[PDB]
C-alpha cells in the first residue's frame, strides 16, 4: 500500500485551467477558477496583459473564450472571465497565514504549454520580498518544479487547498533551479474579490513613512525586535495621524500576526481594500502599543474644487482650490461663486450637474468674482 | 497503464560518470509526446532529478518495480529543471518481448488514419468526448476496416483503458507485435462501439542505402530486377541519373533480380558501384561513389 | 497533421 | 483579339500620353467597364472594344455545384495552388453531410457556414469509401 | 528604501 | 525543442 | 519594369 498525490489532484486539476492570449505575439500560461458558476480565472497579470484575445483551455481539454475583469500590475494579479461557462470546477481556497516553512506543497501550471504539469516540493520559506521593491510582495518560497508558463498556475497544500499563485522563478538561467516563488492565497482573495466588486483595486493608504529595521537600528533606537517597520513620519490628516501613531515608533505585528518585514506588511495591506479597519502592534521606548485603524483614499468636487450651494438655489460657491490642479488650469478661486453656465442659470449643484450630465464639449461658467461678473471655459 | 498524475517516482540513473544516482519525484504528467512527432512516444513525465547519463536508467515506484525507462528531458540550458521523460514499461515490455524471438519488431498496422480530437472538433462532430483518436478514414482490405470501423468514428479506449491522445494510442500499439488480439471503445454518433482485431503486415531507396531519399523502389515480377516507382526532383537518387521505371538489372558483372540478389554485393562493398538499369528500351549504366 | 496505424 | 508586339495609342477616343497614365486610368475604372482601345499593328489602326474583367458554388478556393436530386455535392475540380486544395480534396468527391447535420444540396452547405463553425467536419466521399476531412 | 504606506 | 540525455 | 494594365 503505497502513498500517492493522485487522489487530492483529481479533485483538484480539473480546477486549474491553461491560458493561450494573443509586433504581434502569441503567449502561454496558467489559471486557476475561482468561481464555478461566474468562469472566474485568476491568473497572473503578466500573462493577460495587452491580450486581444484571451483563450482558455480547461482540463479536459475543452477550450473556452474569455475576456477581462480586472488587473493590478503592482502585484501582478489579474482576474479573468470565461464567456458561457459550461460544467466548470472551483478550487477550495486556505488561508496561507496558517502555512509554516516545511509544509509540503503541489504546482500546478503549465509549463512551456506542455499541458497541465503537477510538481511537488515544500514551502522553501515565507514572506520574501525585494525582487522588486515597488511591486507588492509578500511571495511564499517553495523548492517545487516552476518554470516559463507556470505563471498564474496553483500552489496547493496536500489537502488540495490553495495556498498560493505561483509567480516567478530565482534562476540565472531562465530554469528552475529550486527557487521558485508563489503570490499567497490571502493576497488573491483581497485582489481578486476586490475586481470582481470593483473592477479595480481600491487602494488605501495610512499616511505613515518608513524603512525596515536591522538589528544595527535596534541598538540605536533602544528597541528590542530585530526586525519590523520603523515609523519614520507620519502625514497629517492621515488615519495613523489621527489614530496617534508618534514618529520613531516599531510595528510589530499585524492584527495579531507578526510581521516579518516592512516589505511583507507594505504589500499585505495594499492589498486590502479602502475602509478595511485594523489594528497593530506598536513598540515605542520598550512600551508595547496597540493601535487600531483605518484605511483611506489617496456637495460634488469637481477636478479638484470643493463646492456646495450658496444662498436659497443662489447658485454653487467654490469652497477650495488646490493650486496645480485641473481648477488651477481653470483659473477658478476659494470664495467664487457660479451664477450659470452655458446660458443655462445654475441654482444649485442639482442643475450644475444636469448640465455636466449633458456632457458638453466646451464648459462657459457665468461666475462672479468680487464685485465683478465674469466667465470661465473648460474642456 | 496502473500509473496515474500524483503517483510517486524514485529516478535511477548515471549522471556525468559520478555513480549511481538516485532522485526523487512524482508523475507530473502522463501521454506526452511531440518531441519528435514522428516517434512513438507515450511518455511519462516525471519532476525526478534526471540530467545527462541517466537514460537507460530505470523508474520505479516506491516498491522497486520498473514503470518505465527514463529517456530525454527538456533543458533550454542541459541541466535538469524538474522535467524528465520516461517511455511506460509496457511498451518497453512490448518491444523488448519482441526483441527476444525475432531481434527486430514486427510492426503491425491495424489500417486506420486519423489525427488528434481537439475541443473544437468535438463541437463540430457534436460528440461527446473532447479527447480520443479521431477515425479520418479506413484503409481498405485492412484487418480494422474487416473489423467494423466506420469513418468519423472516435476511439476512447482500448483494452478498457482510457487513451490520453492519439499519437498516445499509435505509440501504444506501435509496439505490440502484429496479431495481437485487443479490444477497443468507440463513439460513433454517441453510441459505444466495442470491436477486437488483429495485426496485419505493412519502400524508400534510403531503406536499402542509408542517405538516398525521394527514390521509391521494389522488386519486379518474379525476379525481374529492382523496379523505380516513382522519383522527386532533386533528391539524392536523381543527383546521380535514377528515373522513375528504371529496372535494375545488374551491378558490377552479376545480375540483379530483387531487392536480395542486389544486397549481395552491397554488402561485399565495392569502391565504385555500377548499376545496370534499363530506361524501358534503351541499356544505360548508373555509377555511384 | 495526419499519422497512420 | 489583342495580341502580342501590338502598341495601344490610344483610349475612348483620348490619346494616351504614357503607359503609366493607362495603367493609373482604366486602375479606377469598376470591374466591368465596357472601354474601346486605339491599337496600332503593322502600321495599321485597330480599334478593339473591351470589358474588365475579375481577378454552382465555389466557396474558398474550391468549386462546387449540385448533385442529382438531393444527392449532396459533387466536388468538380480544385487548383493545386489554393487554401482548398491543400486540405486533400480532389476532383470527384461528393458530401453527403457535414457536422453531423444531413446536406441535401449546397443550401445545406452555406446554411453550415451560416452558422459558421470553427472546425468544418465533411462527410465526402472518394470510392467506394467513406471519408472525413476537416477545415480550419 | 523608503516607501510609503 | 527537447534534449537527449 | 513589368507591369499589368
Amino acid at each position: 500500500q503505497m502513498p500517492s498525490l493522485a487522489p487530492m489532484l483529481e479533485k483538484v486539476m480539473p480546477s486549474v485551467v491553461s491560458i493561450n492570449v494573443e509586433q504581434k505575439f502569441m503567449a502561454l500560461g496558467s489559471g486557476v477558477i475561482i468561481d464555478a458558476d461566474k468562469g472566474y480565472v485568476v491568473t497572473n497579470n503578466h500573462v493577460v496583459d495587452n491580450a486581444t484575445v484571451i483563450k482558455v483551455q480547461l482540463s479536459d481539454g475543452r477550450k473556452f473564450d474569455a475576456k477581462m475583469v480586472g488587473k493590478d500590475p503592482r502585484s501582478d494579479i489579474a482576474l479573468i472571465q470565461i464567456q458561457n461557462p459550461k460544467n466548470l470546477t472551483a478550487i477550495k481556497m486556505a488561508d496561507s497565514d496558517a502555512l509554516r516553512v516545511g509544509d509540503y506543497t503541489v504546482a500546478i501550471g503549465n509549463p512551456f504549454g506542455l499541458g497541465e504539469t503537477v510538481t511537488s516540493g515544500i514551502v522553501s520559506a515565507l514572506g520574501r520580498s525585494g525582487l522588486n521593491a515597488e511591486n507588492y510582495e509578500n511571495f511564499i518560497q517553495t523548492d517545487a518544479a516552476i518554470n516559463r508558463g507556470n505563471a498564474g498556475g496553483a500552489l496547493v497544500n496536500l489537502n488540495g487547498e490553495l495556498i498560493g499563485i505561483n509567480t516567478a522563478i530565482l534562476a540565472p538561467d531562465g530554469g528552475n533551479i529550486g527557487i521558485g516563488f508563489a503570490i499567497p492565497s490571502n493576497m488573491v482573495k483581497n485582489l481578486t474579490s476586490q475586481m470582481v466588486e470593483y473592477g479595480q483595486v481600491k487602494r488605501g493608504e495610512l499616511g505613515i513613512m518608513g524603512t525596515e529595521l536591522n538589528s544595527e537600528l535596534a541598538k540605536a533606537m533602544k528597541v528590542d525586535a530585530q526586525r519590523g517597520a520603523f515609523v519614520s513620519q507620519v502625514l497629517p490628516n492621515s488615519s495613523a495621524a489621527k489614530a496617534g501613531i508618534k514618529a520613531g515608533d516599531v510595528i510589530t505585528s499585524l492584527n495579531g500576526k507578526p510581521i516579518s518585514s516592512f516589505a511583507a506588511l507594505r504589500a499585505q495591506v495594499g492589498t486590502m481594500p479602502v475602509g478595511s479597519k485594523l489594528t497593530l502592534g506598536l513598540l515605542r521606548d520598550g512600551k508595547q502599543v496597540n493601535v487600531n485603524l483605518e484605511l483611506q483614499q489617496s456637495f460634488n468636487g469637481i477636478e479638484g474644487a470643493e463646492m456646495s450651494n450658496k444662498g436659497k438655489d443662489q447658485g454653487v460657491v467654490v469652497n477650495n482650490v488646490k493650486t496645480g490642479t485641473p481648477a488651477a488650469q481653470i483659473g477658478l478661486k476659494k470664495g467664487d461663486v457660479i451664477i450659470g453656465a452655458n446660458q443655462q442659470a445654475v441654482k444649485n449643484i442639482a442643475e450644475l450637474r444636469k448640465v455636466l450630465d449633458s456632457k458638453p464639449s466646451v464648459l462657459a461658467l457665468n461666475i462672479q468674482r468680487g464685485d465683478s461678473t465674469i466667465y470661465l471655459l473648460m474642456q | 497503464d496502473a500509473l496515474r498524475v500524483g503517483d510517486y517516482t524514485v529516478a535511477i540513473g548515471n549522471p556525468f560518470g559520478l555513480g549511481e544516482t538516485v532522485t526523487s519525484g512524482i508523475v507530473s504528467a502522463l501521454g506526452r509526446s511531440g518531441l519528435n512527432a514522428e516517434n512513438y512516444e507515450n511518455f511519462i513525465q516525471t519532476d525526478a532529478a534526471i540530467n545527462r547519463g541517466n537514460a537507460g536508467g530505470a523508474l520505479v515506484n516506491l516498491n522497486g518495480e520498473l514503470i518505465g525507462i527514463n529517456t530525454a528531458i527538456l533543458a533550454p540550458d542541459g541541466g535538469n529543471i524538474g522535467i524528465g521523460f520516461a517511455i511506460p514499461s509496457n511498451m518497453v515490455k512490448n518491444l523488448t518481448s519482441q526483441m527476444v524471438e525475432y531481434g527486430q519488431v514486427k510492426r503491425g498496422e491495424l489500417g486506420i488514419m486519423g489525427t488528434e480530437l481537439n475541443s473544437e472538433l468535438a463541437k463540430a462532430m457534436k460528440v461527446d468526448a473532447q479527447r480520443g483518436a479521431f477515425v479520418s478514414q479506413v484503409l481498405p482490405n485492412s484487418s480494422a476496416a474487416k473489423a467494423g470501423i466506420k469513418a468519423g468514428d472516435v476511439i476512447t479506449s482500448l483494452n478498457g483503458k482510457p487513451i490520453s491522445s492519439f499519437a498516445a494510442l499509435r505509440a501504444q500499439v506501435g509496439t505490440m507485435p502484429v496479431g495481437s488480439k485487443l479490444t477497443l471503445g468507440l463513439l460513433r454518433d454517441g453510441k459505444q462501439v466495442n470491436v477486437n482485431l488483429e495485426l496485419q503486415q505493412s519502400v524508400d531507396s534510403s531503406s536499402i542505402f542509408n542517405g538516398i531519399e525521394g527514390a521509391e523502389m521494389s522488386n519486379k515480377g518474379k525476379d525481374q530486377g529492382v523496379v523505380v516507382n516513382n522519383v522527386k526532383t532533386g533528391t539524392p537518387a536523381a543527383q546521380i541519373g535514377l528515373k522513375k521505371g528504371d529496372v535494375i538489372i545488374g551491378a558490377n558483372q552479376q545480375a540483379v533480380k530483387n531487392i536480395a540478389e542486389l544486397r549481395k554485393v552491397l554488402d561485399s562493398k565495392p569502391s565504385v558501384l555500377a548499376l545496370n538499369i534499363q530506361r524501358g528500351d534503351s541499356t544505360i549504366y548508373l555509377l555511384m561513389q | 497533421c495526419y499519422y497512420k496505424i
